[PDB]
RNA sequence: CAGGAGGUUGGCUUAGAAGCAGCCAUCCUUUAAAGAGUGCGUAAUAGCUCACUGGUCGAGUGGCGCCGCGCCGAAAAUGAUG
């Protein structure tokens, strides 16, 4: 799911991790897959 | 060696079509709908959450009996508990008259957490939040 | 957020008096082992019964109170559970078999203090 | 590694570390070596084992405790070694056993073959369950999933290839 | 790593909230501090993590009123480069 801003961690449950670059979000749920690159 | 599981009905029906299902048949149990059962001993006491020692033996012995509901139900139920049909905001008359306030809790305290000596002085705390009147 | 209080008021509620010991009893929900822990208002009444302010907190907040540091329990988990706030002369009988009786290492105990001295760990729970 | 420093007992094997590579400790059957890095110049010690840092920096500071816990599991693998277990559902389908490889029937519609490295390690005790064990940490993790990576998932049924402390969820599809 | 003391057991709904179905509630006992009980949830429950801790352990860890420098947002049409 790439958007380009819109990196607000939503599902409260969420982390926000950097490597190699770019920047991932990570909940405990499939329908939040965030990358913003 | 037959384990038993916490449970509890709802207060005031007697039907039993999920209660007495697979609610406990998932664990362990024997016959059910009890409408005959469960109205002889729900009728006489009850509106204000009532929880009686659950066993599931073969039901043969006759619930009826009746354990005194506890503090901040049977303290906080005869105001009508009217509201609710819309939106919760502690309206629909929810004034309960502190003097029926005493009278609900009056001598009906026996078992708590080792004690209470009055109820209507310090339980009320939690009886009207929980109900809504702040 | 606890600087000033807290410790002005776990130690006052541990040294109301100086016979105190230790405890430690932990998993199930609220209040049927508050039926030992709170019917230590039966066995006793309302005591700081181990009212539990911490420990290395209370191990070195009770120099401010001075009761003559007991310091047994820096192992396994340490209650200071203050048993002299309400009547500590029989209530060790009382509180040890509330978890004797019960599942495997209910309450476990670490140092007491004979209102004077401290008392041994091993002549604590005889 | 920790907010302060840590000890490490020492029983069964030796050390050394001389050759500045990486140190050793091998037990019976262990020579399992680590390739630690240059400075943070580790101590040879008695029957416990203490580590440096020379400042704290983010540098020395991260490699601070990735420096212990890499020796510290690999003095504790080559006296009894590791093992991961490995569970397998389905609907009659199990491992075997015909060399010292293993074969599984899940829809090459007879045979599946995967061989293990140098820690060989294969062992049924049931009726299709296996587990894997060894010196290492590193490769009996991969091994193990490489294990799992033949019909990995079980997305709307219960099927497939499990590890043991994994909770994997289901959902409804036609009706239910 | 070890632990989560049950009167917290609905008010509509009780076919079912017992924080963890759809609605605010902003109390008390007592102790490892409290869970006015954040999340995974089905038929409620069952249980698990810490958003609390004592244990364990011991000294640089959570945000910013602001600056200095950097990162993703950034796709062409004969072979490339400041």
């Amino acid at each position: 799911m790439k958007v380009r801003a819109s990196v607000k961690r939503i599902c409260d449950k969420c982390k926000v991790i950097r490597r190699h670059g770019r920047v991932y979000v990570i909940c405990e749920n499939p329908k939040h897959k965030q990358r913003q690159g | 060696v037959v384990a038993v599981v916490k449970l509890q009905l709802p207060a005031g029906k007697a039907t039993p079509a999920p209660p007495v299902g697979p609610a406990l048949g998932q664990h362990g149990a024997n016959i059910m709908e009890f409408v005959k059962a469960f109205n002889a001993a729900t009728a006489n006491m009850g509106d204000a959450i009532v929880p009686v020692e659950i066993t599931i033996y073969a039901d043969r012995s006759f619930t009826f009996v009746t354990k005194t509901p506890p503090a901040s139900y049977l303290i906080r139920k005869a105001a009508g508990l009217e509201k609710g049909a819309h939106k919760p905001g502690r309206e629909k008359v929810g004034r309960i008259t502190w003097e029926q306030v005493l009278e609900i809790a009056k001598q009906k305290m026996p078992d708590l957490n080792t004690t209470d000596l009055e109820a209507a002085a310090r339980m009320i705390a939690g009886s009207a939040r929980s109900m809504g009147v702040e | 957020r606890n600087v000033e209080l807290l410790a002005t008021l776990k130690e006052n509620l541990e040294r109301a008096q100086g016979s105190f010991f230790l405890v430690n009893y932990q998993g199930l929900p609220a209040k049927e082992t508050h039926a030992l822990r709170q019917a230590l208002k039966q066995n006793g009444a309302r005591l700081f019964v181990a009212k539990n302010t911490l420990i290395r907190l209370a191990l070195k907040e009770l120099g401010l109170p001075e009761l003559d540091g007991l310091q047994g329990p820096s192992a396994v988990v340490f209650y200071e559970d203050p048993v002299a706030a309400a009547k500590t002369l029989v209530q060790f009988a009382k509180s040890n078999p509330k978890g004797i009786p019960q599942v495997k290492s209910g309450l476990l105990q670490g140092q007491i203090l004979t209102a004077k001295d401290v008392e041994a760990l091993a002549e604590l729970p005889t | 590694s920790r907010i302060g420093r840590l000890p490490i007992p020492v029983p069964k094997g030796v050390s050394v570390e001389v050759a500045p590579g990486r140190v050793k400790v091998k037990g019976p059957k262990g020579e399992l070596e680590v390739p630690v890095s240059p400075e943070m110049r580790v101590v040879v010690e008695e029957g416990v084992v203490r580590v440096e840092r020379p400042s704290d920096e983010r540098r020395h500071k991260s490699l601070h405790g990735l420096t212990r816990t890499l020796i510290a599991n690999a003095v504790k693998g080559v006296s009894e070694g590791y093992s991961k277990e490995l569970l397998i559902k389905g609907i009659g389908y199990r491992a075997r056993l015909v060399g010292r490889a293993l074969e599984l029937t899940v829809g090459f519609s007879h045979p599946v073959v995967v061989e293990p490295p140098e820690g060989i390690t294969f062992e049924v005790p049931e009726p299709t369950r296996v587990r894997v064990s060894g010196i290492d940490k590193q490769k009996v993790g991969q091994v193990a999933a490489n294990i799992r990576a033949i019909r990995k998932p079980s997305a709307y049924h219960e099927k497939g290839i499990y590890y043991a402390g994994e909770p994997v969820r289901l959902k409804p599809g036609k009706a239910g």
